[PDB]
């Protein structure tokens, strides 16, 4: 959401016709440094390489270098390789890559939604006591003779004189048994009231120790050639994965990214720049969201033409824009208030309730 | 009286399920942090920043909704949510079992979270961007060569491999962030235990019973039908009389309020300092508590009604 | 066969019961709009002015 | 400080001759970055809880 066409652009005509965190951005710079401007997009449609064989630069980092504009207002990444023919302000945006999934909370009953509920360590004592009964009262009452009682203590197990002895068993083990099921409808109640669902784990680390999720980057990118080069334990790994994955794990565009992680159940996850993410993440229908900090330490600045007029007044411009808190607001006005999702709104929305079939069905089976 | 008494167990099984449902409803409802927006949307626990500093003047300068709010709250919480130094404010933190938050620099703290005893850790994304640099006189020769070095430094990852040598690999903890990896998430088997401890007892208890059962079946009582008579009527003059004295305690409560208040059904007394006991002999003690609580008249007094009725009662009944 | 539909029974009689305790928690748990404060802190329940 | 104008630390040594260079976590602050010159950010950071 940095530069994007207004609704009615085709009846507007300037800088008038443009909208976003950079077209804001560049009027404060404007502001600050005094002069007026006139936005232009780059022809090309390119951030800003340089072809090998040629030695030409392209993008916007190109128009700078061979004085086709002045300066370049855009999420242009501040590398090396650019600082080296033009300046670049201080980072008006710190970014770097993140994790992208599915949206969180599902479902599922398998029988496993009655067993959750009671912990599998306490079915399983309930069981060794159940047992633990039968051959107790079993001692109470040849070789027949015992798989026949066995048999009826084990009826006597399965739930529902006065021979003091095993009468008191009965008795202390039917006191048992009701704290248990009272407690088991107790806390079900509790799971049927909050209800909440979580996820898996942020951590990138997370995504490298386990692999029935699969997940990949762009093709083509420094993303891509991020893993490849990184020599970093995790990161490594990570590439190994990615590099010999089949079915291919990269994707061509990052919108078919994105439709593979909200079409794969969050079997997928889709690696890319915290910036789109966190924009994808307020846009419909919402079902998206980034997870753990970022892999690496980035951020975007103002391209000036080296040795430019330009040039300190907008580097301290940046520094004031962000020291006066106005780079966290515009932020703040294209990311999240332009947005239209929502997270920490829908755990403050407490309203549900319905009874499926679900868990009930594991009790059939 | 079966009836009754089925009626009557039954409301307090159905007590007991409901009573133990709202304690694990709202076990659930505990929601910890994670953001700024959090800290402002809730009172219960508190928090500050550094009494001078980056820190705390940014809050007082931001012009940002949230944190506007946390500031005016800061701003005047008393006692001071504000430490003299940074040791100061996770001593705080670390003391006040989870009652106490404190904001600062993300650098210092992800190295705090990797020293022991590893209690504390650092929640949500930073609040602002800032970043350190090599810092260069204005016009040196050493400027853009440097600078271009931190670019070439960064991109080749050694930055980054730098802090992980410093902050997690030196470490450590290694340990406590292992532990925090925030798996276990349910309910648990300790309070059911308890309840498998007093089967097994019950069980034993019967595995005795029932040697004991036959034991006394084999010697198969007639001595305790002559002394069983006469035992049986001074235990039960013995508790008549203990309930005498009971009732008499010039001890039925202790309202502790440091001096010292105990009471029973006729004395109201106090122990001062030091030692020194005085009673106010009022006998029994319907007052003037307004309480009723609804009806008429019987109490206080009721439970001397009571008192009184069992006594004689058991008089007429050691007698015949 | 009578124990295990005990034991079946038993659970669908649990979960009716812990079921219509949450029913009647988030029926009181839903607030109705006492002031403005709380038409910003809520969504679900557009308002606006001429 | 405001009464005598003059610059204390790493960022006064430097503005005084005394130094040829600061490596530490020094801020980049607009207030610094007129008097003194600093390079790319080596460490991204903010506020936390
Ligand atoms: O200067 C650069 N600025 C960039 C800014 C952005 C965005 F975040 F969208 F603003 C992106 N995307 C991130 C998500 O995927 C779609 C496009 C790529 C950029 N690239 C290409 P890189 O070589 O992959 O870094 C640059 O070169
Ligand atoms: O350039 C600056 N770099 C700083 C770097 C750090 C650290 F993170 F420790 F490296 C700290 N601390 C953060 C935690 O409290 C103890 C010291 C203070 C710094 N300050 C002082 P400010 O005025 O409070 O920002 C600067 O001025």
């Amino acid at each position: 959401p940095y530069v994007m066409m207004k609704k009615n652009h085709e009846m507007l005509e300037g800088n008038e016709r443009y909208e976003g965190y950079c077209v804001d951005l560049a009027a404060e710079i404007a502001k600050h440094c005094g002069f007026k401007y006139k936005l232009t997009i780059v022809g090309d449609g390119k951030y800003g390489a340089r072809d090998a064989d040629t030695k030409i630069w392209n993008g916007m980092v190109g128009e700078l270098v061979y004085g086709k504009a002045d300066i370049a207002i855009a999420p242009l990444t501040i590398t090396l390789v650019r600082e080296e023919v033009i300046d670049f302000s201080k980072p008006f945006m710190s970014l770097g890559i993140s994790i992208m999934i599915k949206k969180p909370q599902k479902s599922k009953p398998g029988v496993f939604s009655f067993l959750d509920p009671l912990a599998y360590e306490i079915w399983m004592c309930i069981v060794f006591a159940y047992i633990g009964v039968s051959v107790v009262l079993f001692l109470v009452s040849t070789n027949e003779f015992g798989i026949f009682n066995s048999l009826w203590f084990s009826l006597g197990a399965f739930m529902q004189p006065r021979s003091l002895s095993g009468r008191i068993v009965g008795g202390v083990w039917w006191f048992f048994t009701l704290i248990i099921i009272s407690s088991y409808t107790a806390n079900l109640a509790a799971f049927l009231t909050v209800e909440r669902m979580v996820s898996p784990i942020e951590s990138a680390e997370d995504l490298s120790k386990q692999t029935e999720i699969a997940y990949g980057t762009l093709d083509s990118g420094s993303t891509k050639e991020f893993f490849r080069r990184s020599k970093i334990a995790v990161f490594d790994k990570m590439w190994t994965y990615m590099r010999s994955a089949e079915p291919s794990v990269f994707v061509r565009t990052t919108a078919e990214g994105v439709a593979r992680v909200r079409k794969s159940k969050g079997k997928y996850a889709y690696l890319l720049e915290s910036t789109m993410n966190e924009y994808i993440e307020q846009r419909k229908p919402c079902d998206t969201m980034k997870v753990g900090g970022n892999l690496d330490s980035k951020g975007y600045g103002i391209a000036t033409p080296k040795g430019s007029s330009l040039g300190t007044p907008v580097n301290l411009a940046v520094l004031k824009l962000s020291e006066q808190g106005l780079l966290d607001k515009l932020k703040n006005k294209w990311w999240y208030d332009k947005g239209e999702c929502g997270a920490k709104d829908s755990g403050s929305k407490e309203k549900t309730s319905a009874l499926s079939l679900s868990n009930v069905a594991g009790v059939f089976y | 009286v079966g009836g009754v008494w089925w009626f009557f167990t039954l409301i307090i099984i159905s007590s007991y399920t409901a009573n133990l449902a709202a304690f694990l409803t709202v076990e659930r409802m505990v929601s910890p942090i994670e953001s700024a927006e959090d800290l402002s949307k809730q009172t219960e626990i508190a928090y500050g920043t550094l009494d001078s500093g980056s820190t705390k003047e940014f809050f007082r300068r931001s012009k940002i909704a949230v944190f506007d709010k946390m500031w005016t709250y800061m701003r005047s919480a008393e006692p001071s949510v504000f430490v003299r130094t940074t040791a100061e404010g996770v001593a705080r933190v670390r003391k006040s079992k989870g009652k106490y938050a404190y904001l600062l620099e993300s650098t210092m703290n992800e190295y705090i979270e990797q020293r022991k005893p590893c209690d504390t850790m650092k929640v949500g994304g930073n609040l602002d961007s800032k970043g350190y640099g090599i810092a260069t006189p204005k016009g040196s020769s050493l400027g853009t060569p440097v600078n271009l070095a931190v670019l070439k430094l960064s991109e080749q990852g050694l930055l980054d491999k730098l802090k992980n040598k410093w902050w997690y690999d030196k470490g450590e903890c290694g340990a406590k962030d292992s532990g925090s990896k925030e798996k276990t998430s349910a309910l648990s088997l300790s309070n059911v235990a308890g309840v498998f401890y007093i089967l097994v007892g019950g069980l034993g208890l019967a595995m005795l019973v029932a040697l004991i059962e036959f034991c006394y079946k084999s010697r198969a009582g007639l001595f305790d039908r002559g002394v069983q008579m006469l035992l049986t009527t001074v235990g039960a003059f013995a508790a008549f009389s203990l309930m005498t004295i009971a009732v008499g305690t010039d001890y039925w409560l202790y309202s502790r309020g440091v001096v010292m208040t105990h009471s029973g059904l006729w004395r109201t007394c106090c122990l001062e300092g030091n030692f020194k006991g005085l009673c106010k002999q009022i006998d029994h003690f319907p007052e003037d508590a307004d309480y009723e609580a609804d009806t008429a008249e019987y109490f206080l007094r009721a439970v001397r009604a009571s008192s009184i009725f069992p006594i004689l009662s058991v008089i007429l009944l050691f007698m015949g």
